[PDB]
DNA sequence: TATATATATATGTGTATATATACACACATACATATACA
DNA sequence: TATATGTATGTGTGTATATATACACATATATATATATA
C-alpha cells in the first residue's frame, strides 16, 4: 500500500515521495524501438507525451489520472528535476532538465527500499516569477500547496498519512476542511454532516463525504471539492446536493411563513451554505487536462445517490431560520 | 463589479435607511448581458476555451465603461432593489393578536354584528365569560352576533400626527 | 502496463480535447428555435455531447477567424 | 449662506401589556430503522 | 410495501430565579433635512 505522501516546498524547490511499489524499473519496448536506444518505463512515464496506465480507462476507475499527460507538464515547467523511482530490488535515477531538452540517461543500483521521489525547480522567472521567489510569493505558494495537501489527507485513505514539510497534515475528515475553511468567517460554528451513499455498483463503491456550515455572514453560496482526488471548482454533484437542499427549503419555508405566497429560488436557499464534498466518483469526464470542472449526466445522482434526510432536515432549518 | 460599485453608491442615496449592505449578488442577479467582440494577447484554460485567462487590471488600466449605460443600469437595478425592499422583506403579513371574530363577519347577514372593542385583556376575559350565557340568558348576546379586540391600553391621537 | 498513444487513437479516447465523448449534463446548454418569424433562445434541458458540439465549433472558428484575417485585406 | 420644513429627546404622574429559566412524569405527536419481504 | 422499534421532541402542573413593553401630557433643545439664491 502507499502508506505517505511527503510533499516539501522549500527554497523554490519541490517535491514529492510516495511509498507504494516504485514504477517498473524495466526496457520499454516499443518507446525504445521509437528513440532507437534503451528507454525504461519511467522515461516513457516521465518524458513520452500521452503515455501512461490510463491510456484505456476503465468505467469503474477512480483515478485522476487519465491523460498520460501531467507529469511531462512537470517535466517541461522545469529547469532541473529528478526521478527517482525504487521497487525493492533496483533504484532508478534519472535527470530530467531544461524543460524536457535534455534527458541524461539513468543510474540503476541495487536497492530493498520501494518508493516514488519527483523533485524539481520550476521555471519561476519563465512564469512570471521572481528569481529567486519574493517574500510574498513563497508565502503565497507555500500556502497553496499546503492546503492542497490538507485536501489530500481528507481524501485519501485511513493508513496513509499526508506530510507537507515534514510536518503530518491534520485534515482527515471533511469536518476538518470545513471548520478550516470557516474558522474566520464563522467560528464556533455547527457543522452538518452526511455520508451519501449509492445502491447500485460501481456507485456503492464510493460514498461521497459532506460537510456543511450555514451562516447568515456568508455571502455567496460556496463549495470546496476534492473529486478523484481533484480540487475541481464545477460539476453536477453540487448542482445536485443545491436542488435537493433547495426543494425541501423551499417546502419548510412556505410551512414555517404564514404569508404563504412568496416565492425563493436557489440563490435564497444557498447563498448562506458553505460545502465541503470529498470523494470518488466513478465514470466521470472533464473539460480539459486542468480538470476544473467534471462532466456527467445529473440523473447519476437522481437515480443513484441519496442525501440522509437527517443531514436535509439540519440544513433547511438553519436555513429556513435565517430566511 | 463597475456595475455593483456604482448600484450600491446609488443604493445607499436613494435609501434613507442608510445602513443597509447588498453585494454583487443583490446588483447584479437581474441582469442578462451579451458582451461581443475581441480582446488582444488573451489565453484559455485548455482547447475547448470555455474560459479565457487575462489579469483584471488590463480592464482597469485600459478600458472604460461608458457612464451613460452604467446609469441607465443602475437606475433599473435600484428601482428593483427598492421594489425587494418595499417588498420581499416588508411583504404581506398576517391577523392580529387578541382577536375573536364573530361567526357571521363579512357574510350575507355582515351589517347585524358588533365589534366589542375593549381596552386589554382582562376585560376581554370579562366578555367571554358574560358572552357565553348560554341557556341563562336566552335575550343575550353570544358571538354569533359579536366579536372582540383590545385597544392595547391608550390609543394614539390622530389629530396631531397627520 | 505503461502505453504510448499517437494523437489519434488518444482524442478518440480522452476528453481533454473537446470534452466528454458521451453525452452529459452540459449547463447553460441553449438553441434557435422558430417561432413563427421569431427567433428565440431555449434551454436544452437534455444531455448532449461535449465533443460533439466541439466539432462544429472548431470548423466555425477557422472560418471567423478566416474572416477576421481577411477584413482588412483586398479579398 | 441663507429661510424654511418635518421628525426627534427628556422630565413626572398616569393608562395598558410582554417574557426567559428550574423541577417530575404521564401522554401526545414525528420519524425511521430495520426485516420479513415484495 | 407494510410493519414495528428504537430513536427524538413537546406542552403541563406549582413554587421558585431573573427580566421586558405600548400610551398621555408641556416645553426647551437638538441634529440633520431642505428651498432658491446663484
Amino acid at each position: 500500500k502507499v502508506t505517505y505522501i511527503k510533499i516539501s516546498f522549500d527554497k523554490g524547490v519541490f517535491s514529492c515521495e510516495n511509498d507504494g511499489p516504485g514504477i517498473p524499473i524495466a526496457k520499454h519496448e516499443q518507446a525504445s524501438l521509437i528513440a532507437k536506444r534503451d528507454v525504461y518505463v519511467p522515461e516513457v512515464a516521465s518524458c513520452h507525451f500521452l503515455a501512461g496506465t490510463n491510456i484505456n480507462k476503465a468505467k469503474d476507475c477512480i483515478k485522476g489520472g487519465t491523460n498520460g499527460v501531467g507529469l511531462k507538464l512537470a517535466m517541461v515547467h522545469s529547469q532541473w528535476a529528478i526521478l527517482t523511482t525504487a521497487d525493492g530490488a533496483q533504484k532508478y535515477v534519472q535527470h530530467i532538465n531544461q524543460r524536457l531538452d535534455i534527458i541524461e540517461p539513468p543510474t540503476i543500483t541495487p536497492s530493498r527500499e520501494m518508493f516514488t521521489r519527483i523533485e524539481l525547480m520550476p521555471v519561476y522567472q519563465e512564469l512570471g516569477y521572481a528569481e529567486p521567489l519574493s517574500e510574498t510569493e513563497q508565502a503565497d505558494l507555500s500556502a497553496w500547496i499546503y492546503l492542497r495537501a490538507c485536501q489530500c489527507a481528507a481524501y485519501v485513505g485511513k493508513g496513509t498519512t499526508i506530510y507537507y514539510n515534514d510536518k503530518p497534515c491534520r485534515t482527515g475528515s471533511v469536518m476538518a476542511l470545513a471548520k478550516m475553511y470557516t474558522l474566520l468567517s464563522a467560528p464556533n460554528s455547527t457543522i452538518h454532516t452526511a455520508t451519501i451513499k449509492a445502491d447500485a455498483k460501481p456507485y456503492s463503491l464510493h460514498p461521497l463525504q459532506v460537510a456543511a456550515v450555514v451562516s447568515p455572514k456568508f455571502k455567496k453560496f460556496e463549495h470546496v471539492s476534492v473529486i478523484n482526488g481533484v480540487n475541481c471548482v464545477k460539476g453536477e454533484h453540487v448542482t445536485f446536493l443545491k436542488k435537493t437542499i433547495n426543494e425541501m427549503v423551499v417546502k419548510k419555508f412556505q410551512q414555517t411563513i404564514k404569508d404563504k405566497n412568496r416565492k425563493t429560488t436557489l440563490r435564497d436557499s444557498c447563498s448562506n451554505i458553505f460545502i465541503v464534498i470529498v470523494g470518488s466518483i466513478p465514470g466521470i469526464e472533464w473539460t480539459g487536462q486542468r480538470k476544473d470542472e467534471l462532466s456527467i449526466a445529473e440523473n447519476v445522482f437522481k437515480t443513484h445517490y441519496s442525501i440522509p434526510s437527517s443531514f436535509l432536515t439540519s440544513m433547511t432549518k438553519s436555513i429556513v431560520d435565517i430566511l | 463589479k463597475t456595475i455593483n460599485e456604482m448600484v450600491v453608491k446609488k443604493f445607499q442615496q436613494t435609501i434613507k435607511d442608510k445602513n443597509r449592505k447588498t453585494t454583487l449578488r443583490d446588483s447584479c442577479s437581474n441582469i442578462f448581458i451579451v458582451i461581443v467582440g475581441s480582446i488582444p494577447g488573451i489565453e484559455w484554460t485548455g482547447q475547448r476555451k470555455d474560459e479565457l485567462s487575462i489579469a483584471e487590471n488590463v480592464f482597469k488600466t485600459h478600458y472604460s465603461i461608458p457612464s451613460s449605460f452604467l446609469t441607465s443600469m443602475t437606475k433599473s437595478i435600484v428601482d428593483i432593489l427598492l421594489q425587494s425592499i418595499s417588498k420581499k422583506d416588508n411583504h404581506k403579513q398576517v391577523d392580529v393578536d387578541k382577536y375573536t371574530r364573530a361567526r357571521n363577519a363579512g357574510g350575507k347577514r355582515a351589517q347585524d354584528c358588533m365589534l366589542l372593542a375593549a381596552e386589554g385583556d382582562s376585560a376581554l376575559s370579562l366578555l367571554r365569560t358574560g358572552l357565553t350565557l348560554g341557556k341563562s340568558n336566552p335575550s343575550g348576546p353570544s358571538f354569533d352576533f359579536c366579536g372582540m379586540i383590545s385597544l392595547g391600553g391608550v390609543i394614539m391621537n390622530a389629530c396631531k400626527k397627520v | 502496463a505503461f502505453e504510448i498513444s499517437d494523437f489519434k487513437e488518444h482524442a478518440k479516447k480522452k476528453s481533454m480535447w473537446a470534452g466528454a465523448l458521451n453525452k452529459v449534463t452540459i449547463s447553460g446548454l441553449m438553441g434557435v428555435f422558430t417561432e413563427d418569424e421569431d427567433l428565440m433562445a431555449l434551454p436544452i434541458h437534455r444531455d448532449h455531447c461535449p465533443a460533439l458540439l466541439k466539432i462544429f465549433d472548431e470548423i466555425i472558428v477557422n472560418a471567423t477567424d478566416h474572416e477576421r484575417a481577411c477584413h482588412n485585406k483586398t479579398k
